[PDB]
């Protein structure tokens, strides 16, 4: 069960899609009796999905935000949610340094007007 | 027992320091009459009686 | 709604002007008014009574009605209940089944 | 090292004792060994929360002479 | 009696008709 | 036990995804009224789709492209909806930020001025709309190089500072950080927070058009102005979070009380139209001839019936003995003397 | 050392009582003259 | 140690207006 | 003593307080201080005091 | 809406038309205090959720009233109470009497006469002579300490005092103290800043003639 | 400083003994329902006829209970007459 | 719920007051988008103020001096702690001839305390628990019951109850194990520190809700009570049971205050309606409790405080069920006098060290002021 | 007191 | 005992007090315990001469009497009155004490520079006290409790377009037209 | 299949108990096995 | 104390902080006499004018063009607002919250300024106080570091 | 007439305040003696002498003879259980 959680699968029927790394290997191996597998070649994947042959994997990721849905598999359920706290934090911080943004723009006006007031 | 007899008269008024738990919300017109007259009283009741 | 001309007729709102629960004077400053737009050919009645006796009913043209509780209810659960009276025809109670998916 | 045989050979004994339910480091010093019966460091429980988690330096724990304090 | 949760059946115990067969490991009951 | 959310996970509910109502211009007011005081089968299912992939271009930066799909959208609302129509007004006016990109501001300013003429001409237009029609219209007449006409960004929120309950964006969000009942763990339910610039659109133009607004006093170097294009803003944003503000309800985990979501999920008068619907300064019509009471002078208004006599004070101590009754006497003709006028 | 120690000023000095037996300031009881109604009688140390 | 790095002849006790080397002066630097 | 000042204040008509652009007046009170002038007060119309 | 003319229709689901009125919260009464109408209004604090309203069964989580006591039956036995009179520990020869006895009174014992102060830390009667509650001129005796409220009466028992230079690096003005038992260090503080202290050590007849003379 | 147990005082009639509950917590008498005509349990609500609990009352109608029983001699004098409160007066229709 | 789906409703306007709505103008009686449980606008319950309590106005009196009438600033110098408004307050205050005399200007410590509902229920929880009749709540206990102490019949061989001895509280002649007795109910103890806090709030809190009266003097021409609702009718104050009362603090006139009520008014506020002559005062005295721990093992009691405060000073329940509060100047006096040395204990000191510069300390022993009223 | 002597 | 700066006879030790005459203070807070104390003998006063005024005739027999026993206010006099008398006296003291050190400073520092600087070396004037005792001149700071009508966040409050209503009976009434809320989902 | 109200509850058919984490290691605790604290490549070490 | 108020004046602080020098109460008769201005003539000083201990009168605003929108009073003995009890100290738990009790002004633009200090902290508003989790004393030195920068 | 309307006529015994306890009883004194409590707010340990310390010295080893001297903490599981009986002042 702990394999097939690493492979982000815990009940019957449900399907990933896991790179061919080495260490997904063994993890795969020692539930061979429990999944079924489909191998892609990325040429065979680059098609699968219309994909231009150009555009690697590393620049269609690095368009994706990080936060995908659930973010994170931080240690415990605690740590997950305090790490969806925070994203809900920067948030409020997101709006809250606009807002004297806004504020910090119109003291130093405030203070050029006055300053060159008196000439 | 020992129960503040020096607070009995060192009141402002007259209802102060006497520990009276029968109380209620809303005390009507007659029983406002019997709240004050009954103030006096054990506060005079008690003086004449200590007195005696 | 049947051929385009609405099922509900009356729609009895007894309230109480000054009492409590202001719920229902809250709805017919907020809601009402809106409510009275979409659905002009609903003549709503209102009630007001000491003890208001708590409970919307619409009065189907086929003369049948249909009551509902608003005990403790907000104002925007009676904005529901109301769209809740102009939708239904109360002509038949099926239950949604298999026998019933096509009434004829 | 001079200095510090002296800072140590002055200090009451009681300054030295196992003091506290958690030594300096968090951990909680039950019974049964007698190597951790000392607690030369005095620990601080209601102190120390904002090292580690909001990204304050580590220069901030560090005391007069440098050594750092422990939370 | 050692009444702790996850000691057993959680309260008490029912047998449904998912239980008398699929029993654990699904065979799965002794009786019913 | 933590998800995974691999097979589908059906979306939650919860009182972030209302049907908020699109915001109009109230009844008796039409546009021009404040600004010159400064069905056939369409597939729409087609170009719905269509005028989407539009957007995509003109965010991603193929805006000449987006030109061309734009043109379709243009040609396909206007053959489905009406004249006047507020849709195919809203076409018209991504369409006519489309050239502007593409510096062909001879018809993006005049398909521009048309969405206002498309606007104005309508009976209760959407405030989303025409804060837009004009902030639009306000990049583009600076684009051609008008400097002045360009700053019509300050009647862009001239209109937002007026018609705009900044309350009914979060009149049900404000709540939720009461719904959560947990501290330690699934806590972040105390602190759901939704930014106004998701939440409120017509807010967010009002934040961008002063802020086009800072940078065109900027470079005119329009320091009285770039203040009160700032100060402008600043009681722009503050009066929104204004409305998003409550104190903490219970700060530790609850247990239990479940049935409590019934009062925090309800209709809690945002603080804009609590100030504002004050009971003391709106108050409550109260008509006597339904209520059984009036003021000592107006006692004769009051709910009428068939034959009333005028009793007594309905005091308590008519039930006790004689004694009781002896006193109590002169109680009743005490008090018509202060209730004659 | 057991009773060892700096005791109060009137803690019971060192083996007070006792003439030098093991708890012998029982065994001197029966030697008083008259005790209290209330005076250090039968208490087997159950859950003591 | 406080009285040499102060480049300060020795003296001792050091009085505490003295130790603290008027405010630790902070060994120049 | 104080009819020395009250006679001393020669407003007939109400001081720059009668303004209402803030919130509108209150028509009890304004029966009430009817009598230290001598122009009427309580009639407010039904849009917010101009000032006249 | 994807057209305004098709407006999404008002379908209530459960959580609309299964609400409640709303009640005036904390801050909608402080925004607008014209709503506060009767003491209804005046609804306790928001920490107070209510009263108990279950059962904290031990070992599983707390149960509600009504519910089944399948499971409670160490809560039917944690509800009569601890055992009084009775050794905590039922078995393994109690931790308290295999550690054996030192002291005969106790290792921290107080006697009648033990000199066990309480300590009036410098900072504290240094913040207060510049706060303005302690004269500097009168030789601050315990009364003055006392009656200005920098200490209280459940901190004077007898004897009284202790000055401690508490992170106390200087004084700087001429200071003069009356109190029990400076610290060493304190005492060489206030000496430096050309002050005082003699250390009056009074009976416990001299701790109420100094208090309420 | 530690505020009081308003538990439910002032707001409804007295709880009944639950199992849970403060010292502090003053419920009902041994033998005493907490809704006075819920005798029954499915005894309904008296349509006009309502106990004065708490304080004596402001306004006593004639047709309510103050520490007694229905009396149909004394409750209700004469039936065909009712009364009501009219600007804080006892009248009778 | 939900359930009663017909029935509940008569398909028939009653013929009197029952009506249709006419539309969205028709303003309806009652209807306000606002929850409020007491619907009540300015005719009903109509408030004794210079102007409508406005969200503009930070509250609804003169803010500032007005020309045409003699001003009288405080008895006392005024200071602007932590919760004050900060922001000037001048009530006029009327003749009792309903005319409008002098106004004058209220502390700002007791009269401009920002109200924050949290912290007037600490005393209306006091309050609604301090009126309750404790001794009326006692109950039969278990061994108070005067029955047989003896099993009849030893429970051996037959089906019957285990039970004997059947005074306990199963049985409909039995009573409680743990009964409630008096002397285990707890009377809340109740400091001055929050006490006059939880007046505070509420006295301002009648203030910005505009129900503040101020009167020179609470005296009637003759104690007799009509000559107290003639006063009433000439002022507009509403002692029916049912349209809100009046909550006199009588302290004199401003020349005279006096503790001890206008005995003429004493006599005369003896009305059966809503009224309640309260004593001029927002403080009292310390909670002692002799019976601590078990001292007495025979009070009747309750449990806490002995010293409970008595049913009429002014409580947050009897301020919230009376709308208008009658204040006289010579309670005015009063409550600047006692809560002036409560005003100043609470400044910090950088600012308590500022006040014998700006004529704060003028202390009236040392002979630097003559004596103050 | 007399203190409770269980 | 203390309770003054003559030291208490626990100078004993002969320890002198040199360096005097140092210090001007304010005695701020010793007036504040005065004033706070002459009240208590104030309020000590009216205690020991209660003498019954008995509003009522049921119990009006005694309308002449004190309201304390003889034997009582005998002694309530001697022992909380006279008490207090000395606890108002001792802070009549530590502050008339006081003041003569003032008084002596007052001279000798006025002298030597300026007698306009003077009373500005002996100033408290922190730069917020405006904050406290003229709100209406500060502004540096927001410190209002009811912020949202601080002048310079009035602008958060609406300012309702109102008007009355003689058919409703001058009923002031908000002339918004009120936003369709939300409904559904 | 028989999905009833809620991610875990799946099958909800066969007994076993849902919400049950079975990643998760097994508290081995004070029970003596070669299987203890052992990440499962581990096991073969027998010695230790 | 310098290492702390680093961690402030990195800060993207509006309403600025005073200069630490200037912000220090913690430094020509006899190389010039003592601060608590005892003059010549034999030395009178002036009573709560120097203090060792580190208190002083708020040093007032940051600068004079900004209006700070929250107000923090000081206690009646002159130390500051922040106060830092324990969850459930009957269990003698340590984990700990602070409260700011003595503030008035709008909270949530004081609030909104500890969460540009604590990005991690869970801070709740209140009516009076304004409570922030997790931050123990070392956390409530942090504030003072603060509150005194902004001047009060 | 209702409570039993024979049982409450015919009166038994009534019932009183019942007096309490001495408010620092279970700081009992095999406690007072053998430990002694040390630490800063918020950990405070028993800290309990050697358990071997007076009965049999001759043979034991020589380093161990020893452990028996130092004020080692008692272990938690009994802190939590002596130090119950003293939290019970007023729970809640």
């Amino acid at each position: 069960n702990r394999m097939l959680r690493e492979l982000r699968l815990e009940f019957m029927g449900q399907t990933t899609v896991v790179p061919d790394i080495p260490p997904v290997r063994k993890r795969i191996w020692r539930v061979r009796h429990v999944v079924r597998v489909d191998q892609l070649d990325l040429d065979e994947a680059k098609a699968l999905i219309g994909i231009p042959e150009h555009i690697s994997f590393r620049d269609l990721a690095g368009q994706i935000p990080p936060t995908f849905g659930r973010g994170g598999s931080v240690a415990n359920p605690h740590m997950r949610s305090k790490m969806n706290f925070m994203r809900l934090r920067r948030m409020r911080l997101r709006d809250v340094m606009h807002r004297d943004q806004l504020e910090k723009r119109l003291l130093e006006e405030r203070h050029h007007a006055l300053q060159q007031q008196q000439q | 027992g020992f129960t503040m007899k020096y607070k009995r008269g060192t009141g402002l008024w007259d209802e102060d320091h006497v520990n009276d738990f029968d109380a209620n919300k809303y005390l009507s017109a007659r029983s406002t009459m019997r709240w004050y007259y009954g103030m006096e009283r054990l506060q005079t009741r008690n003086n004449m009686n200590a007195r005696r | 709604s049947r051929n385009g001309e609405l099922c509900l007729q009356r729609i009895i709102v007894s309230y109480s002007p000054n009492k409590g629960n202001p719920a229902m004077r809250q709805f017919m400053a907020t809601h009402l008014p809106e409510f009275h737009r979409q659905y002009p050919q609903v003549k709503i009645d209102i009630r007001p009574r000491q003890w208001p006796e708590s409970s919307i009913t619409g009065i189907y043209r086929d003369g049948s009605e249909k009551a509902y509780s608003i005990r403790f209810l907000s104002s925007m659960g009676i904005n529901v209940r109301f769209h809740r009276l102009v939708n239904e025809g109360n002509d038949y109670n099926h239950s949604f089944s298999a026998s019933h998916l096509h009434l004829q | 090292e001079i200095e510090a045989l002296l800072e140590f050979h002055a200090m009451r004994p009681e300054k030295l004792r196992v003091r506290a339910r958690h030594r300096p480091d968090g951990s909680v010093n039950m019974g049964d060994d007698p190597n951790f019966w000392a607690q030369a460091l005095p620990t601080r429980a209601m102190d120390g929360s904002m090292q580690r988690g909001l990204g304050w330096s580590r220069r901030t724990t560090m005391g007069a002479n440098g050594v750092p304090v422990v939370y | 009696r050692a009444q702790h949760p996850n000691a057993g059946t959680r309260f008490g115990r029912v047998y449904n008709r998912g239980f008398v067969r699929y029993g654990f490991g699904g065979f799965g009951m002794s009786v019913y | 036990i933590t998800r995974l959310y691999t097979s589908y996970f059906k979306g939650e509910l919860f009182p972030n995804q209302l049907a908020r109502p699109l915001e109009r211009l109230p009844r008796g007011v039409s546009l021009a009224a404040a600004r010159k005081g400064q069905r056939p089968y369409v597939p729409l299912g087609e170009v719905a789709k269509l005028e989407l992939q539009g957007d995509y271009l003109t965010e991603g930066g193929l805006h000449q492209e987006a030109l061309e799909y734009y043109g379709v959208v243009a040609k396909a609302y206007e053959l489905a909806y009406p004249k006047d129509h507020p849709q195919v007004a809203g076409i018209r006016l991504k369409l006519a930020g489309a050239f502007r990109r593409t510096g062909r501001l001879t018809s993006s300013k005049a398909n521009c001025e048309a969405v206002l003429q498309m606007l104005d001409s309508a009976v209760q237009p959407p405030l989303e709309l025409i804060v837009e029609a004009l902030f639009e219209l306000g990049l583009t007449s600076e684009a051609m190089s008008d400097a002045a006409a360009g700053t019509v960004f300050e009647e862009a929120v001239a209109l937002v500072d007026m018609f705009h309950n900044s309350g009914q964006s979060h009149k049900m969000l404000r709540l939720l950080p009461r719904l959560g009942r947990r501290f330690n763990l699934n806590f972040e339910e105390k602190f759901v927070y939704f930014s106004p610039f998701d939440y409120d659109r017509v807010f967010a133009l009002a934040d961008q058009c002063l802020e086009r607004a800072e940078v065109f006093y900027q470079a005119r170097n329009d320091r009285a102005g770039v203040m009160r294009v700032l100060q402008q803003r600043k009681e722009l944003i503050d009066k929104k979070f204004f409305n998003m503000r409550d104190f903490a309800g219970r700060i530790h985990t609850m247990r239990g009380h479940w049935k409590r979501r019934a009062q925090v999920l309800t209709n809690a008068p945002t603080p804009d139209e609590l100030l504002r619907y004050s009971p003391t300064i709106h108050q409550v019509y109260r008509d006597f001839k339904y209520e059984l009471n009036a003021p000592i002078g107006r006692e004769k208004e009051v709910q009428p019936g068939v034959n009333r006599v005028v009793h007594d004070m309905g005091n308590p101590y008519r039930r006790s003995g004689v004694r009781s009754q002896r006193m109590f006497r002169d109680a009743e003709k005490n008090f018509e003397k202060y209730i004659r006028a | 050392t057991r009773s060892s120690g700096v005791r109060g000023p009137h803690m019971q000095l060192m083996q007070e009582r006792l003439d030098q037996k093991g708890f012998g300031w029982k065994r001197k009881s029966r030697s008083l003259w008259q005790q209290d109604v209330a005076t250090a009688g039968f208490r087997p140390h159950r859950y003591f | 140690d406080l009285c040499a790095k102060m480049r300060l002849p020795l003296e001792h006790p050091l009085p505490l207006s003295r130790r603290s080397q008027y405010a630790a002066i902070h060994r120049v630097r | 003593a104080m009819e020395s000042q009250r006679q001393a204040r020669r407003r007939d008509a109400p001081s720059e307080w009668y303004d209402e652009t803030e919130g509108p007046l209150n028509p009890r009170f304004l029966a009430s201080m009817q009598s230290n002038y001598t122009q009427v007060i309580t009639e407010l119309p039904s849009s917010p005091v101009t000032g006249r | 809406e994807f057209d305004a003319d098709h407006p999404l229709p008002v379908v209530g689901t459960r959580l609309n038309e299964r609400t409640t009125t709303h009640k005036w919260s904390h801050w909608d009464q402080y925004i607008n205090p014209q709503i506060t109408q009767s003491w209804m209004y005046l609804t306790q604090t928001p920490e107070y959720v209510g009263p108990r309203s279950g059962h904290n069964v031990i070992k599983m989580g707390w149960m509600k009233i009504g519910g089944s006591w399948k499971y409670s039956r160490s809560y039917n036995d944690a509800r009569r109470g601890f055992a009084k009179g009775q050794w905590q520990e039922r078995k393994m020869t109690p931790r308290f009497m295999l550690a054996p006895r030192v002291s005969a009174g106790g290792p921290r014992n107080r006697y009648e006469g033990k000199a066990s102060f309480s300590r009036l830390s410098l900072s504290k009667l240094l913040w207060a002579v510049d706060t303005g509650r302690l004269n500097p001129n009168e030789t601050i005796t315990l009364y003055h300490l006392r009656n200005a409220k920098v200490i209280a009466d459940r901190e004077v028992v007898w004897p009284g005092m202790v000055l401690l230079a508490g992170n106390v690096e200087r004084v700087p003005y001429p200071l003069h103290i009356e109190l029990q038992n400076a610290s060493a260090k304190a005492i060489q503080l206030l000496e430096e800043a050309g002050g005082s202290f003699t250390n009056v050590y009074m009976s416990h007849e001299g701790l109420y003639q100094e208090l309420h003379p | 400083p530690k505020p009081a147990p308003r538990y439910n005082i002032g707001l409804r009639p007295a709880p009944k003994r639950q199992n849970v509950g403060g010292q502090f917590l003053a419920t009902q008498k041994h033998y005493a329902r907490e809704l006075w005509y819920k005798r029954q349990y499915y005894s309904t609500r008296p349509f006009a006829i309502q106990k004065h609990m708490g304080s004596t009352p402001r306004i006593l109608l004639d047709r309510t209970l103050w520490r007694s029983c229905w009396l149909t001699k004394s409750n209700l004098p004469d039936v065909n007459r009712w009364e009501k409160v009219v600007n804080s007066q006892r009248v009778t229709e | 719920y939900d359930s009663r789906s017909s029935g509940v409703h008569d398909v028939a306007p009653r013929d009197g007051v029952d009506f249709m709505y006419e539309g969205p103008q028709q303003v309806l009686p009652g209807a306000h988008p606002l929850p409020l449980f007491h619907p009540d606008n300015s005719v009903t319950r109509p408030p004794v103020s210079p102007y409508l309590p406005s969200p503009q106005r930070p509250h609804p009196y003169f803010t500032t001096e007005l020309p045409e009438l003699p001003h009288f600033q405080t008895t006392r110098p005024i200071v602007y702690t932590v919760g004050t408004m900060k922001q000037r307050i001048v009530a006029p205050v009327f003749d009792l001839a309903n005319n409008v005399t002098h106004t004058r200007e209220l502390d700002p410590f007791i009269f401009g305390f920002y109200p924050e509902t949290e912290e007037m229920a600490k005393n209306l929880s006091y309050w609604l628990v301090r009126c309750q009749n404790f001794s009326s709540k006692w109950d039969y206990e278990n061994r108070e019951i005067w029955r047989k102490a003896k099993k009849n019949w030893p429970n051996t061989g037959m089906g019957m109850a285990r039970v004997g001895d059947r005074k306990n509280h199963a049985h409909p002649w039995g009573a409680h194990s743990k009964p409630v007795k008096p002397w285990n109910l707890l009377m809340p103890t109740m400091d001055v520190k929050t006490w006059s806090k939880s007046n505070r709030m509420l006295v301002t809190l009648k203030m910005l809700q505009g129900k503040l009266q101020i009167v020179e003097r609470l005296t009637l021409p003759e104690p007799t009570q009509e000559a107290y609702l003639q006063l009433c009718r000439t002022m507009g104050w509403d002692v029916r049971h049912k349209g809100g009362g009046a909550l006199f603090m009588d302290g004199g006139s401003r020349l005279t205050p006096s503790s001890e009520y206008d005995r003429a008014f004493f006599f005369g506020s003896f009305f059966n309606g809503r009224n309640k002559l309260v004593r001029p005062t927002l403080l009292c005295d310390e909670p002692y409790d002799y019976n601590r721990t078990s001292s007495k093992a025979r009070t009747k009691g309750p449990k806490g405080q002995k010293n409970p405060i008595p049913i009429n000073r002014f409580n947050a329940y009897d301020a919230l069920t009376h709308d208008t509060l009658i204040i006289t100047e010579g309670a005015l006096l009063q409550l600047e006098d006692e809560m002036y040395t409560h005003k100043l204990a609470m400044l910090p000191p950088h600012i308590r060290a500022q006040l014998p510069e700006r004529g704060f300390l003028d202390s009236e022993v040392l002979g630097d002021v003559p004596p103050a009223l | 007191r007399f203190y409770r002597p269980l | 005992s203390g309770a003054v700066g003559r030291g208490s006879f626990h100078s004993v030790v002969a320890g002198a007090n040199p360096r005097r005459i140092p210090t001007y203070y304010n005695s701020a807070y010793e007036l504040i315990q005065l004033h706070r104390a002459h009240r208590e003998v104030t309020r000590n006063f009216l205690v020991r001469d209660k003498v019954f005024d008995n509003k009522f005739p049921g119990c009006s027999l005694a309308n002449g009497l004190f309201k304390m026993v003889p034997n009582k206010r005998g002694n309530f006099h001697t022992r909380e009155l006279t008490e207090s008398i000395r606890h108002r006296t001792i802070w009549g003291q530590r502050i008339q004490q006081q003041r003569t050190i003032n008084a002596a400073i007052l001279e000798d520092a006025t002298k030597v520079l300026s007698p306009a600087q003077m009373e500005d070396r002996f100033s408290y004037r922190t730069p917020d006290a405006a904050a406290y005792f003229s709100p209406q001149e500060y502004t540096a700071a927001n410190n209002w409790p009811n912020y949202w009508q601080h002048p310079t966040e009035k602008h958060v409050v609406p300012k309702p377009r109102w008007r009355r209503e003689p058919e409703l009976g001058g009923i002031t009434r908000v002339r918004d037209a009120v936003a369709t809320p939300i409904a559904d989902y | 299949a028989s999905t009833a109200k809620g991610y875990m509850n799946r099958v909800m058919v066969y007994a076993h108990r849902r919400r049950k984490a079975r990643y998760l290691a097994p508290k081995n605790a004070h029970v003596r096995s070669p299987l203890a604290h052992k990440m499962p490549e581990e096991y073969g070490n027998t010695w230790d | 104390r310098s290492d702390i108020y680093d961690e402030l004046l990195k800060l993207p602080l509006r309403y600025a902080l005073h200069d630490f020098r200037t912000l220090q109460a913690h430094i020509h008769a006899s190389s010039g006499l003592s601060s608590a201005s005892p003059d010549a003539p034999a030395y009178y000083a002036v009573a709560g004018r120097d203090s060792a201990v580190g208190y002083a009168p708020p040093l007032g605003p940051a600068d004079p063009v900004d209006v700070i929108p929250f107000f923090v009073h000081r206690s009646s003995n002159g130390h500051l607002p922040g106060k830092v009890y324990s969850m459930n100290a009957k269990t003698l738990m340590p984990a700990f919250y602070m409260r700011i009790q003595n503030i008035e002004g709008d909270m949530f633009r004081f609030e909104e300024e500890l969460m540009k200090i604590f990005p991690t902290k869970k801070i709740f508003v209140r009516s009076h106080s304004v409570y922030v989790y997790n931050v123990n004393l070392d956390g409530r030195a942090v504030l003072h570091h603060w509150l005194l920068g902004l001047g009060f | 007439p209702k409570a039993g309307c024979e049982e409450i006529t015919r009166q038994g015994r009534r019932v009183v305040l019942k007096p309490q306890e001495y408010f620092a009883q279970h700081r009992m004194q095999v406690w007072q003696m053998r430990f002694k409590e040390m630490g800063p707010p918020f950990s405070r340990v028993w800290v309990a002498l050697g358990g071997k310390m007076r009965r049999r010295r001759i043979g034991r080893q020589i380093d161990v003879k020893d452990m028996r001297y130092y004020w080692r903490p008692i272990e938690p599981q009994y802190q939590r259980l002596y130090m119950s009986r003293l939290r019970i002042k007023d729970h809640s």
